[PDB]
């Protein structure tokens, strides 16, 4: 969806979360972070890891002697099986990881399309897309008012009056 | 106001379903490649068979004289290890090892067999003790003199436990046809064997063979697990080497082949000869042969699990 | 993208469909469903059941003996290969569902968006995003405009001069 | 106007790729639990062998009389089923039943053996018909009268079909070398067989056994595939059980053992020893030795499919 | 998200890329075709094809005899292994491809939509909505403007002040 | 302005999670059905065994005579190969096979056994050279004269070597006893042979085969890997073919069966007997029993992935 695509990079200076918002006003310039969309985006990498690192509680034997070799026909057997069946894991392996960093990177993609287009819609017509992830503002919002949009707490219509104008 | 993501000076690359190399904010490995050199053994009855062979614990060879009645959860082979004193070796050898490696031990019990007519107290120089000895489960039988003959004995043994009967026995194969007759006489020699399930039987064989531990002779043991409530009959005319006691299973057990050090400061549920396998991962690329509950062996070296957002720097 | 998100729950009124308008206005308050967004979303989900409930024609037979146990070493390969052949299929099986109930979740959740980006799309500045999913009109629909909005049909012209105005 | 989506007051909990119990509108069960507790054959050629073993239909005993030429889609094995009458045992015996278990039952044709300068007659009372009786497909072979010796004779068989024949014998094994000498005669007795790609040998072994069926003495059964215009060649001088038919493969079939009752009211093809599995799902956690046409087995109990959205109730 | 939903059909004359552009103006009709959309979209297919087309090193021998057949007994646990491994190969193959084509399918509906919203916010107020994947002029592009539009570079705002007004 | 997508008259369906038979832009295969009907060789150290059969090669029959010695990283079997001059067989013939196969071929050596008492010479008609011959590799020890005993030898042979020596031997089983007695006179002739690793025994059993080759005859071939250091010592009295050079293993090579003629125009490392498989595709479904390197074997026909998007019409 978004991420590197109208967002053109990524911000270095944000160590207190992985989505947040960086503003532009009278009072000067700051940045801060979404928890919700951190935890959100975090919650469910964590969901895959705690799914993937598993433990099976099927044990397995040996079949095999390495100090006195078996007898070679069922010897060729037992290694011609399991070559097959680590060609099917390394297989498996592989697919899991590239399917799992697949979805991995979307679902970080989405997680910021979701904030973003909730922000859009947070506020209304007293604000239009820049088209690079900015809001410019048509009523000038300060530190307190800027508060309100991260909180979430912004009033579409008490700013309203005075942005149309603009 | 502007909004955005994290990123990092230096990421981490990953593979896709699409691209090979993208860097990602932040990665995991999935492949343990990290192994501890040693026998894991927290809390578990373990064996070091050391130079016992696991084979040995049935038949009794002095190496296996403190092993005669093991009791464990986790038995240790070693190289060192030798089944056998009077050189020889064990038809079916592998699948009683597997067998024995999972039986959690064994429990001797005498088989009662009395004798009239022959010698009981053959040994060697291979199996050293106070002098010249024997295995200690085993009894070396004879003719009464340097010469004679040897009677047409019948040997039975009934299971009277519930659980299945370990039987072995000896078929002798002399380094001539004369040492054959200076031991049980002149003639073909018969070793009959069956149970109500087993049905089989035994020729000596004599013949120079190499020398190994000094001796040109070789002990043929044979092998076969007695049902409860059912008996099994020795038919025999010389060259038989009988069974004094047999063996009971004690329960479970996982064996093992390795030639590292047991460590009971570690616990490890994999393992493999060169050591434990520690892991959380799912998979490994330590030993494709580990045994016990491990992670799956794949033939990657690593794979890496992306647990971050795509990095996208300045 | 929308689901549990900018909408905070679900109608358990709805029995008619998976998806559907309510509305208000003069004559009052109405519910109806739209039957081309959940016959997709059904139809797809109909797709995977069809593809999962599969027959394979392959025919195994007996290698083991369960009235007189095969010889160990043999019985041991078999046991060996049988468990392995398991672990494969549970792990298949386990990831299949899992990977298939993530899709079908962000399925339905994506027909959702289409759909509601659709009505927002079929209208103009008639209407403005209320956040939560909902249209506020500003030009008062009623009964019969409302028909127009769910048959699709509603013109995005003639009633926006009046619109506008608001 | 507002829009939505339907939910429930009591959704199904399953799992994602990133979540354990999310709970959706509607789900599906994966994995088969349902067994049926009854053979469903309908439709089927079925043959139950009730006390009839399945090598046993080769070779005759009373059991399986009404047995010798079967013709089925489906081969029930069962636990009461014995393949002997007169103690003994195949050599290679499980091989043979998974040739027979999809054999499509068989075809017995006489090979033509005829004798003179011994008897034929051969009989005991473990195999009771009218008195004592013998293997109907088969017949002991002794010398002419109580003792006196056996004539080296040769006997040979050509496969004049287009199909490989089963051909099966027997070694007899005597209680005592008295009791041998007194059915073949003294002396080294000896069974060669050989074809066009088989290669063996065979020589009694007289002892005392256990007692089954009464009786102490065991037979002891071989048998080889004899190609279309192969050859197969009998060289004996006693304790031999000779073929007097051999079996022709009739074509396709499917082979279980099982405990429960048969029923032609249903239909299935995949089976285990305690039902028919019938079931459309993908994957059974009822039985990981099911046979036939099944789902996969896992060791899961459930794993339930999505088939509706998340349910987020008010 | 877009694709066959919003936008009924795609341009069989549109030979020049995936994805392009279709105006009308003043003067005259025309069609061109985005690169940058066009070989991202390229780039992604042309990365699943080099990750399958693959080649293992791991080598397999006989453990089979067809001259002259093995024992049975050995016979059978190698077929019955054999086609053990086959059942897995052929599920993995059957998912693999099904799996990836939803995806392929998804991503080329992706780029679309990333596409489309682009353009929607390259320009602001000085054009609307049409629905049908349009965008309606109310300051009437010319064919260098339509340029500025493609090669991105057209102003959203020295227009703004003339389709404010319409 | 209006923007959107690409479309053609005639696209392809494909399958996904959701649809069956859905029509996209463009599709590529997946599952590779195009054989080249010949041994794919360029490159190749190759050895078409032709009418030798591979086992021949250590033993040496007329047939073998250019192949005692050969050297290949590609080995070919022939339908029409044999093994035998004189009939009989291997025992453990296809273990053998599979060493032999991936062995990179054979080095041989002289085990430089001598005789004193004996004959050394023997052959037959069914190994022509000259005239009546006998396997290369191999000396056929008979009594002195026409008839005559032999006597008790005693051969042993150390492997200098440090890699294992592939050692063989034949068991010759007469037509009759009259026959065996007239080799290597009267009595019970047994053969012992052992290692330090190895322990068996064997006696003929003369009797009348079916003819192969002319004869009525069977010689019984067996086999043994010496390991460095190690030697093999052999026991006998008769009936004995005895060893006269060690097969040593080259290297590495791949072996396989096949009907097809050779093509050094073409590179493959994928083969079967029907040819070489030459793809870069994952999958394959032209033979499931294709050995080297090969893509899996699927048992569907046709996957066909998309390389396109949804292709959707006017
Ligand atoms: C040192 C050596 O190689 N000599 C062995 C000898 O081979 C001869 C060669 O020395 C000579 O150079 O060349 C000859 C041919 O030209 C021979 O190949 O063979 C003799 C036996 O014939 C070997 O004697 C054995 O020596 C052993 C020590 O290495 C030991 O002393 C053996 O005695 C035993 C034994 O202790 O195991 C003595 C036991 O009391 C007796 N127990 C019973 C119950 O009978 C056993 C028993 O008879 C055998 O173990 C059964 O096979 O014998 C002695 O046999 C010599 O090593
Ligand atoms: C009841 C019992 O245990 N007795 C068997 C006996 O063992 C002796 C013990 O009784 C005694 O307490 O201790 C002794 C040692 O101190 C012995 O162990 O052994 C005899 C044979 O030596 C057994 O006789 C058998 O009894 C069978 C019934 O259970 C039966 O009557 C057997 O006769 C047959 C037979 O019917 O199968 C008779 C057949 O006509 C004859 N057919 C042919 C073609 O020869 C067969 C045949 O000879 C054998 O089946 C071949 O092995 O014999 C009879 O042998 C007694 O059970
Ligand atoms: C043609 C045929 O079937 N005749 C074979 C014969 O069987 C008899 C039948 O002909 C007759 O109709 O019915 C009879 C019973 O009523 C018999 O079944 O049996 C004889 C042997 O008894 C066969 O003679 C063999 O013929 C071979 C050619 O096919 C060959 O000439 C054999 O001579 C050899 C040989 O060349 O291999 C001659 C060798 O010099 C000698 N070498 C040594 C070192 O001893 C070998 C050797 O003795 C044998 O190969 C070992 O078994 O004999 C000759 O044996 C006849 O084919
Ligand atoms: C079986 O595979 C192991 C490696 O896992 C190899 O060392 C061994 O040589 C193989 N066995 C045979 C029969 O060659
Ligand atoms: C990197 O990934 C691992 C995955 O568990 C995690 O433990 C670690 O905290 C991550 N590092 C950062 C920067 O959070
Ligand atoms: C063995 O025989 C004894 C006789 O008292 C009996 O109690 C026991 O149950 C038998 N065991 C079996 C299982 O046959
Ligand atoms: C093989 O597995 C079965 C269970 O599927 C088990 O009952 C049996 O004991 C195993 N066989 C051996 C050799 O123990
Ligand atoms: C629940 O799921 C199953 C899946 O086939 C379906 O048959 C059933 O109709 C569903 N229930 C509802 C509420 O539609
Ligand atoms: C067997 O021999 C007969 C002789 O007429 C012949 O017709 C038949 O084809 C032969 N079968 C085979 C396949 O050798
Ligand atoms: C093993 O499978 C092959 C086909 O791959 C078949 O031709 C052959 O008959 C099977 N072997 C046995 C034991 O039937
Ligand atoms: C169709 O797909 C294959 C996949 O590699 C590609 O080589 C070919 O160029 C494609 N055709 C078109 C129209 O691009
Ligand atoms: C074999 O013996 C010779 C004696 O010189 C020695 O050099 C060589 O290392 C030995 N080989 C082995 C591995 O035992």
């Amino acid at each position: 969806g978004a991420i590197a695509g109208f967002i053109e990079n990524g911000w270095e200076g944000l160590i207190d979360g992985w989505y947040g918002f960086r503003h532009q006003n009278a009072q000067g310039e700051g940045t801060a972070a979404d928890y919700k969309s951190t935890q959100s985006a975090i919650d469910q990498i964590t969901g895959k890891l705690n799914r993937l690192i598993e433990k099976t509680n099927q044990q397995f034997e040996l079949i095999d002697n390495e100090f006195n070799e078996v007898e070679k026909q069922i010897g060729n057997v037992i290694n011609w099986t399991r070559d097959s069946i680590t060609e099917v894991w390394s297989y498996n392996a592989e697919l899991l990881v590239a399917m799992e960093n697949q979805h991995t990177i979307d679902l970080a993609d989405s997680e910021m399309d979701k904030l973003y287009e909730r922000v859009k819609r947070q506020l209304r017509e007293n604000a239009e897309e820049d088209g690079t992830g900015c809001f410019e503002i048509f009523h000038k919002c300060d530190d307190d008012c800027m508060a309100s949009i991260r909180n979430n707490t912004y009033d579409h219509s008490k700013y309203r009056e005075e942005a149309m104008q603009n | 106001i502007c909004l955005g993501h994290h990123a990092v000076s230096n990421g981490t690359k990953v593979n896709t379903l699409t691209e090979r190399g993208v860097e990602v904010v932040n990665a995991t490995e999935t492949v343990e490649r990290t192994n501890i050199p040693r026998i894991c053994s927290k809390g578990k009855r373990t064996v070091d068979l050391g130079q016992c062979g696991l084979l040995g614990t049935i038949t009794g060879p002095p190496q296996c004289d403190q092993f005669l009645e093991f009791s464990a959860d986790l038995i240790i082979e070693r190289r060192e290890g030798s089944d056998v004193c009077y050189p020889g070796k064990f038809v079916n050898e592998e699948a009683l090892r597997q067998i024995l490696r999972e039986s959690g031990g064994i429990d001797k019990e005498a088989m009662g067999f009395t004798y009239s007519g022959i010698r009981t107290n053959g040994a060697t120089s291979a199996c050293r003790r106070s002098g010249s000895s024997f295995y200690a489960e085993m009894k070396w039988l004879l003719s009464n003199t340097d010469n004679a003959a040897f009677p047409q004995m019948t040997k039975s043994y009934k299971n009277t436990r519930k659980s299945p009967a370990l039987i072995v026995w000896g078929i002798h194969h002399s380094v001539s046809t004369a040492e054959q007759t200076k031991l049980y006489g002149s003639g073909n020699k018969l070793v009959t064997v069956g149970s109500s399930n087993y049905q089989q039987s035994f020729v000596p064989s004599p013949g120079a063979r190499p020398q190994v531990n000094g001796l040109s002779g070789r002990i043929d043991f044979h092998w076969l697990m007695l049902n409860p409530n059912d008996t099994v009959t020795f038919s025999f005319n010389g060259a038989f080497i009988a069974p004094d006691r047999a063996s009971f299973l004690r329960g479970k057990s996982m064996g093992i082949q390795s030639g590292v050090q047991v460590d009971a400061n570690c616990e490890g549920d994999c393992y493999h000869s060169g050591g434990t396998i520690i892991s959380n991962l799912p998979f490994q690329n330590i030993d494709s042969r580990a045994v016990g509950k491990c992670p799956r062996y794949v033939k990657q070296r690593s794979l890496l699990l992306a647990t971050g957002m795509k990095n996208v720097p300045e």
